[PDB]
Order: structure tokens, then C-alpha cells, then sequence
């Protein structure tokens, strides 16, 4: 992604890594999972809390 | 369910909830041994709930059947979840009815406007977190091709429909998965994504069962 590059969740807009805002609608026993980053992954729960 | 109203006793008999412990997605039984819901469900043991209006009290109605056979979408994309459905088969056939029912199948695909009722368990919440013992309700409009995708550039399929309002206030949310979006007596739609929930200019996106009839019959068929 431009000067950078994007990890895990993250989505690519231009030059920048932002992330997601996008998620199924899945009920996450513990929420949904954060990577490196600490962007959620857009359909996964996290089996263990964060 | 955001923006929604409680259901009625007997109005939402084919419904459906998804347990792995506790409700994590909703489904429909279109018949008394198959019932549909979205691929990103998917577990190895499902446990399927049914006749449930308080899903926190056992007001003796209810059935738990065992999934047996899980079968998701050939085409699956985990990443895009395009082609996000999927076939449970009841290791047991379901005792059917008032408060167990079957829904039917898309003879066609719905047309923009067309008012559709779409319910679950999911949180009424659009920023806060409020998850409800009684199934929730709600009414919203087939959103044409294009708006769905002016709401969502480069992510919405032909396997995608957007139902909902641009304005915000209703729709569906998390816990609302795999859940009915019931148009004239046929799924026409499977709660699947969207960005959060009852967003001004972001409806959810529901998969276009209409699309897949054709696969469902074949795979009951074999199965
Ligand atoms: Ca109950």
C-alpha cells in the first residue's frame, strides 16, 4: 500500500493502512479478533478474550 | 435486530437459532430436515434450536436437534464472503406444527421495494451492546443494484443484495447471522455483513438466496 504495508486486517486506502469497519454479522463470544495491528478482523471471534 | 419491534408469538415459526454453546447465528427451516444459513456460521458441531421466541426461557416448545450433515457453499469466500450460504442437515426430522414451521424458497428473485420481514436474536444496538431474550422484528425494502453498490464501492457481488434503509436507524446486527429475510413467503435473503449496524448509508448486506435455489435442491437431493 503505497509507502507502506498493510497487516493482518488492515485495508489499503491509497497510501495509508487503515482497516476495517467491515463485519459479518457473527455474535463473538469474546468479541472479534485484533491482530498486530489491533484492527478487528472482519469474521473472526476470539475463541480467548483480548 | 436495530430499530426493530418483538415478534409476535406464532409469526416467525421458520426461525432458527445456531448454538455451539450459546446463540452465535440464526437460520430457516425450509424443510423439516434442512436449514439454511450463512457459510461464516460454519462449526464442526452445531447444535440447532427450534420453536424458540425467548431464547433465555424454556417455554416448552422448543426442539434441539444435532447438525449432521454442515455443508457450505462450494464457492465460499472467506475473505469476500461472496456465495455466503449454507446447509445443515438434522441428524433427526423436526416435528412440525404452530410454532414450527417450514419457509419457502425464491420461485424468483425479489424486486427493489420489494418489503421484506427479517428477525433474530442479534443486538439492538447500533453503538451500545443489548442483546434480547425475545426475537426481534423488522420490515425493510429490496435496495436496488445500484444504490447497494454507491453504499458499498468494489465490495458487493451478484450474490449480494442490500436491504435495508440509507438513512439508518434499522437493520440487522451481530447475532443476526444466517437469520431470514422473508419476502412474499420466500427467503429472498441471509443476514450476512455490513459495516456495523444501522449506519446512515450502509444497509446490510444480505446473500441472494434466489441464486442458489438451484444448488439447494440438488444438494438435498444427494444428501
Ligand atoms: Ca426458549
Amino acid at each position: 500500500c503505497g509507502p507502506v504495508t498493510c497487516s493482518g486486517a488492515q485495508m489499503c486506502e491509497v497510501d495509508k493502512c487503515v482497516c476495517s469497519d467491515l463485519h459479518c454479522k457473527v455474535k463473538c463470544e469474546h468479541g472479534f479478533k485484533k491482530d498486530d495491528n489491533g484492527c478487528e478482523y472482519a469474521c473472526i471471534c476470539a475463541d480467548a478474550p483480548q | 435486530i436495530v430499530g426493530g419491534y418483538t415478534c409476535a408469538a406464532n409469526s416467525i415459526p421458520y426461525q432458527v437459532s445456531l448454538n455451539s454453546g450459546s446463540h452465535f447465528c440464526g437460520g430457516s427451516l425450509i424443510n423439516s430436515q434442512w436449514v439454511v444459513s450463512a457459510a461464516h456460521c460454519y462449526k464442526s458441531r452445531i447444535q440447532v434450536r427450534l420453536g424458540e421466541h425467548n431464547i433465555d426461557v424454556l417455554e416448552g416448545n422448543e426442539q434441539f436437534i444435532n447438525a449432521a450433515k454442515i455443508i457450505t457453499h462450494p464457492n465460499f469466500n472467506g475473505n469476500t464472503l461472496d456465495n455466503d450460504i449454507m446447509l445443515i442437515k438434522l441428524s433427526s426430522p423436526a416435528t412440525l406444527x404452530s410454532r414450527v414451521a417450514t419457509v419457502s424458497l425464491p420461485r424468483s428473485c425479489a424486486a427493489a421495494g420489494t418489503e421484506c420481514l427479517i428477525s433474530g436474536w442479534g443486538n439492538t444496538k447500533s453503538s451500545g451492546s443489548s442483546y434480547p431474550s425475545l426475537l426481534q422484528c423488522l420490515k425493510a425494502p429490496v435496495l436496488s443494484d445500484s444504490s447497494c453498490k454507491s453504499s458499498y464501492p468494489g465490495q458487493i457481488t451478484g450474490n449480494m443484495i442490500c436491504v435495508g434503509f440509507l438513512e439508518g436507524g434499522k437493520d440487522s446486527c451481530q447475532g443476526d447471522s444466517g437469520g431470514p429475510v422473508v419476502c412474499n413467503g420466500q427467503l429472498q435473503g441471509i443476514v450476512s455483513w455490513g459495516y456495523g449496524c444501522a449506519q446512515k448509508n450502509k444497509p446490510g448486506v444480505y446473500t441472494k438466496v434466489c441464486n442458489y435455489v438451484n444448488w439447494i435442491q440438488q444438494t438435498i437431493a444427494a444428501n
